[PDB]
RNA sequence: GUGGAGCCGCCGCAGGUGCAGAUCUUGGUGGUAGUAGCAAAUAUUCAAACGAGAACUUUGAAGGCCGAAGUGGAGAAGGG
RNA sequence: AAGGCUAAAUACCGGCACGAGACCGAUAGUCAACAAGUACCGUAAGGGAAAGUUGAAAAGAACUUUGAAGAGAGAGUUCA
RNA sequence: CGCGACCUCAGAUCAGACGUGGCGACCCGCUGAAUUUAAGCAUAUUAGUCAGCGGAGGAAAAGAAACUAACCAGGAUUCCCUCAGUAACGGCGAGUGAACAGGGAAGAGCCCAGCGCCGAAUCCCCGCCCCGCGGGGCGCGGGACAUGUGGCGUACGGAAG
RNA sequence: CGACUCUUAGCGGUGGAUCACUCGGCUCGUGCGUCGAUGAAGAACGCAGCUAGCUGCGAGAAUUAAUGUGAAUUGCAGGACACAUUGAUCAUCGACACUUCGAACGCACUUGCGGCCCCGGGUUCCUCCCGGGGCUACGCCUGUCUGAGCGUCGCUU
């Protein structure tokens, strides 16, 4: 994801949590220099990141 | 010795940005700007500089809060809503 | 001559309102001289073109017995465009030419609520001038 | 499909915090078209669903702060962002009260020696 | 000419140099770096004696001449040689200090 | 740095006079302002006379001057015994009052 | 007095400003009591001050201050014309008793220095050039 | 593309003192 | 540095989205006259000075 | 002849009133001149490929240099 | 006298809105008619430009042909 | 030992208010040169100006005589024309330099401490209500200020009884 | 003869003078004369479908509301034409909103580390456990609460 830079990783462990419906094993961040920060965020082993990916748009 | 070989020791900066007036002006040892005087409360200003009155006196600026007193002196200052 | 004191009379100061005004009185500055049917009916001497309304050209390339609507209103560049007025490009394309509301006539309104409206306000405020020659 | 903000106003709070909330979420999934390869009819939806959404918070901040001008209406010590900001030198002038105070020196100088009207001819 | 046109710093270089001993502008970078500033020769310079505002504008005429010239103006109104001969077609115009009545 | 003769002259402009001068620019259109603050004052005091209250007869003070009769500031508290009028009600009826005044 | 400010009292120019210590500040030091008590209260009027004491080193003065926005200086017009803000700084601008006794103003023919106002409105207005209209 | 971009200015400064000193015959 | 604060990088941020060309989208639009971006910073002639 | 929207005579009025020079100011252009020059640190060669086009790109082959206090491998400040 | 207040006439090269001129006309007039206190320069204080005009309307040169293109020869638009 | 009244003082994220900083053309308070002139240069001049520092306000400062005068006397302040380049200051050199008369613009006057009289007759804060908008006033009730002096009448032109 | 050079002219270059134009200055005059702890001026960063600057703004971000106005905006697309709904656009501007720094306010300025109170979910918590909110600068005035003194006493012991 890219996610507004005030935010950290226990914010982004519950909005991506609550928008979709998904639980989040361990999230990484980084400021990527063209100025905003980027999240990657690891699903549980419950779920699949390719149907969530797919129903999220994408 | 004196001149271009020593231009080459330019490793390490005396002054920094400011946080009040946005400089590089800032001195990391002395800890003051050399435009504004930021850990003074007043800003730095002279009389003997009438070319760096204007790059910062009011109106350089946006006027974030003066656009609206000029706007709301004209009508003098409602308080109340509107009339429909 | 010109007597109030807070209107301007130089050629700077009146072409820089012109050209930098606002579009609402671009509109009132776009106006439209009506036809001889339509003045001796609505006695009113001229309004501000708008979408629909039919015009015949009456300066420039191209000139009269062409009633046609116009189309389409550039504020911005001061210009009308009519349905049948039109040109070709290299490309073959044909494309509007556009010309000024004042070379034009209007020979048939639109009305709307607020048409009529205004119509009726620009008309009795000529009556009330023909009661000043007592 | 248009929101009016003057539609807005005759609705309770949990009603527009639902229309609140949905427009959040097509919002997301606007922004969702953009980052893919893109849908531009669904790019001009972009402007037409955040500027319908300022409508909402804008009615839900006038039914919020004007209730609560009620409440500190006729209450001594009322909030600042409810007092009048009119201009700081204006807020520290006495008040049209105490500017036509009158001392009892100046009560009798009146009464007793007021101005008269006249003229000179005759 | 609204001020000083010399807000500019400049100093002359003086010494040789080889370059003529006008004011100089100081700093680099810029293409107004080492230009002639001001002097009534220069680009960008100030103007040789520059206008004041407190130029005697006004002038006075004392009341006897005053009226000396306009019961002058009036008499040369009332001669037909002399209101021709300033460009008025008065050919067909009865007799030449035109009255009207009160009416008018 | 003279010549031949002329007066010998001290013109006082050894100081920065250049920016202390005053332009007479707006003296047309101050006349045409303080004549408005007659008019809009005249009609404010509508009955009472245009430039105010009853001035004393008073001879001027010199050598030069004594032999001539000049406007006063006021009556000297005197008068106003005497002619038999108050003098916190002679102000207020249009009577210029100068308590200072020795007769 | 003052000591003049100057570095190993060197003053650099002609001979006559060589006055290093001797010097006297011609303001009083009552108008300097009056000031810095109303420098570090600046929520508070200063109407006037008066002596206490002197001992050879120090001076005393007992400076009274205003409050202007408490309800008792705020109703009272005999006492509402210093909560008006024309009234703010008395001190740094000269104008408690102390302070007008430097200015030199007075009626009198000891006393037109400051024949209009104060000592730099008499200044300014001697030394304009009044170049009329029709001169 | 097409329209490129503006360089810069010279700022020339002097430097070198009528050559290799020399004093003439005292 | 590759040690830097997090106002210099989001200094730096600022600095390189504006050092972009016009879009040619804009040359069109009528009665304008700038035709290149003129304020275009490359990293070796021009540096930034912190 | 080019040019495409303003202009002049006379009687008075008023000036920031006429250039060859000031190592003048700013801008432009010469001659010098297709000249000085593109010479510090040993060195290039054959074939091929892609290409409108190859002394310089790439790839293979040969011949060389640096020679581990390096023309190698990573960093700090600085850059961005 | 050593305590106090006080309107008006007066000042105003900063601010908000104006009206005018025997003023200047892009090397002139503000440094700045234009993305100007900007580009750029200096560790900093600070220094500081250049740069107006197609046409009535883009009608801003389709298409053919030479060349890899830049560039041409035609054709076309326009009172030009 | 303790209790209490005060007097001098401290603490609080105490209840409620206020001050800071910017602009600074004009205004007020300070502080303050040297270039320059004198054909040199020291006092002088520049100049109580530039630069420095602090305060304001739509104006500011000044302002109702511890005045001017010297005669048939004028009568707060500020501003203008004059006085006047004058009296006066000055290596009496270079230079500097007011005021009162007079004519106008505007015009407006007042207050307290003290002195005594009046049962502190005065003020602040909180509580609820008569009545209220866009909130501040008289009233009802305690907690303070205050006799080390609040308020009334009182001001040198006189005042009180 | 052919080149080279020289001087005139025709044409083409190179160059940007001249003249014509002017939404800019400059000067004079007039009315007004208004910043801020309720967070100013100034600075930083962010905001457009395609957007770098300028200009406008502030996470409601190239603007919301309200009132006036009455069909456009426009470089190209897209989408609402409804306007006897609330109506495009523009102006106005009184209602709402207004990130960080800055007098700059918890302490620092390294987006560093807190301290109390309340609300949601975990140990149903007091004892340095995620998120949200509120408070926490200095000087100073009137009052209140707490109480220091071999300061001045009073009654008591
Ligand atoms: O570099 C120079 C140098 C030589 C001449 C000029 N000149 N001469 N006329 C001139 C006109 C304009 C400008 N410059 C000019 C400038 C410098 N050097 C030098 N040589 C000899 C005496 C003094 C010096 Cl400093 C160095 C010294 C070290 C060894 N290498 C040579
Ligand atoms: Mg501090
Ligand atoms: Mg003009
Ligand atoms: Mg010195
Ligand atoms: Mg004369
Ligand atoms: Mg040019
Ligand atoms: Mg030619
Ligand atoms: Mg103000
Ligand atoms: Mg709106
Ligand atoms: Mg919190
Ligand atoms: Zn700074």
């Amino acid at each position: 994801f890219i996610v507004d830079v005030k935010a950290n990783k226990h914010q982004i462990k519950q909005a991506v949590k609550k928008l979709y419906d998904i639980d989040v094993a361990k999230v990484n961040t980084l400021i990527r220099p063209d100025g905003e920060k980027k999240a990657y965020v690891r699903l549980a082993p419950d779920y699949d990141a390719l149907d969530v990916a797919n129903k999220i748009g994408i | 010795t004196k001149g271009t070989s020593s231009f080459g020791k330019r490793r390490n900066k005396t002054h920094t940005l400011c946080r009040r007036c946005g400089s590089k002006a800032y001195h990391l040892q002395k800890s003051t700007c050399g435009k504004c005087g930021y850990p003074a409360k007043r800003k730095r200003k002279y009389n003997w500089s009438a070319k760096a009155k204007r790059r910062n006196t009011t109106g350089t600026g946006r006027m974030r809060h003066l656009k609206i007193v000029y706007r709301r002196f004209r009508h003098g200052f409602r308080e109340g809503t509107t009339p429909k | 001559m010109k007597f109030n004191p807070f209107v301007t009379s130089d050629r700077s100061k009146n072409r820089k309102r012109h050209f930098n005004a606002p579009s609402h009185i671009r509109r009132k500055i776009m106006s439209s001289p009506l036809s001889k049917e339509l003045r001796q009916k609505y006695n009113v001497r001229s309004m501000p073109i708008r979408k629909d309304d039919e015009v015949q050209v009456v300066r420039g390339h191209y000139k009269g017995q062409q009633i046609g609507k116009v189309v389409q209103v550039y504020r911005k560049k001061y210009v009308i465009y009519i349905e049948r007025v039109q040109r070709e490009k290299a490309n073959g394309t044909t494309v509007h030419v556009g010309i000024h509301p004042s070379k034009v006539v209007i020979t048939r309104l639109k009305l709307d609520k607020d048409r009529k409206k205004i119509l009726e306000r620009k008309a009795k405020s000529r009556q009330v001038g023909k009661e000043k020659g007592k | 499909a248009k929101i009016k903000a003057r539609d807005l106003r005759g609705k309770k709070k949990e009603e527009l915090l639902k229309q609140l909330d949905d427009l959040k979420v097509e919002l997301s999934q606007l922004r969702v078209a953009k980052v893919t390869g893109g849908a531009a009819s669904k790019l001009s939806k972009i402007r037409v669903v955040r500027k319908s959404i300022a409508r909402v918070l804008t009615v839900i901040n006038q039914t919020q702060k004007e209730n609560l001008r009620k409440f500190y209406k006729g209450k001594k010590y009322k909030p600042l962002d409810l007092r009048p900001k009119k201009t700081r030198a204006m807020r520290r002038r006495l008040n049209k009260h105490e500017e036509n105070l009158k001392t009892k020196k100046q009560q009798r100088k009146e009464r007793l020696y007021p101005l008269r009207k006249y003229a000179v001819k005759a | 000419s609204e001020l000083a046109g010399h807000q500019t710093s400049a100093e002359s270089w003086g010494t040789g140099r080889a370059v003529a001993r006008i004011p100089r502008v100081r700093g680099g970078g810029t293409h107004r770096s080492g230009q002639g500033a001001f002097g009534n020769m220069c680009r960008g310079g100030r103007m040789f004696a520059p206008t004041k505002t407190w130029r005697r504008w006004h002038r006075r005429v004392n009341t006897t001449q005053k009226r000396y010239a306009i019961c002058s103006a009036l008499a040369a109104s009332a001669l037909p040689a002399l209101v021709m001969s300033k460009g008025h077609r008065i050919e067909e115009v009865p007799e030449l200090p035109l009255v009207v009545e009160d009416k008018v | 740095a003279p010549s031949r003769n002329g007066m010998v002259l001290k013109p006082h402009f050894h100081k920065d006079w250049q920016r202390r001068v005053a332009t007479w620019f707006n003296q047309p259109a101050r006349k045409i302002r303080r004549r408005k603050a007659r008019q809009a004052k005249a009609r404010r005091i509508a009955p009472r006379p245009a430039s105010g209250p009853i001035r004393p007869i008073v001879r001027c003070p010199t050598v030069r001057y004594h032999t001539k009769v000049r406007a006063g500031r006021g009556f000297s508290l005197e008068e106003l015994r005497v002619a038999g009028i108050h003098k916190k009600v002679a102000r207020t009826i249009g009577i210029s009052v100068d308590p200072r005044r020795r007769n | 007095g003052r000591k003049r400010p100057v570095p190993k009292g060197a003053t650099y120019g002609k001979p006559v400003h060589h006055g290093v210590n001797q010097l006297k500040f011609a303001r009083s030091l009552q108008s300097v009591a009056e000031e810095r008590a109303g420098r570090h209260c600046g929520a508070l009027r200063v109407l006037n001050s008066y002596w206490v004491g002197e001992d050879s080193t120090y001076k005393f003065f007992e400076v009274i201050l205003i409050d202007p926005f408490h309800k008792a200086i705020r109703r009272n017009p005999d006492t509402q014309w210093i909560t008006k803000p024309v009234h703010k700084h008395r001190e740094m601008r000269g104008l408690t008793s102390a302070g007008r006794k430097s200015r030199g103003l007075g009626k009198g023919h000891k006393f037109h220095h400051t024949i209009g106002g104060s000592r730099r409105a008499a200044w300014r207005r001697r030394n304009t050039l009044q170049l009329h209209r029709y001169r | 593309s097409w329209w490129p971009l503006p360089l810069l200015l010279l700022l020339l400064l002097l430097l070198g003192p009528a050559g290799a000193r020399a004093q003439e015959d005292e | 540095s590759s040690h830097k604060t997090f106002r210099i990088k989001r200094f730096l941020a600022k600095k390189q989205k504006q050092n972009r060309p016009i879009p040619q989208w804009i040359r069109m639009k009528t009665g304008n006259k700038i035709r290149y971006n003129s304020k275009r910073r490359h990293w070796r002639r021009t540096k930034l000075g912190l």
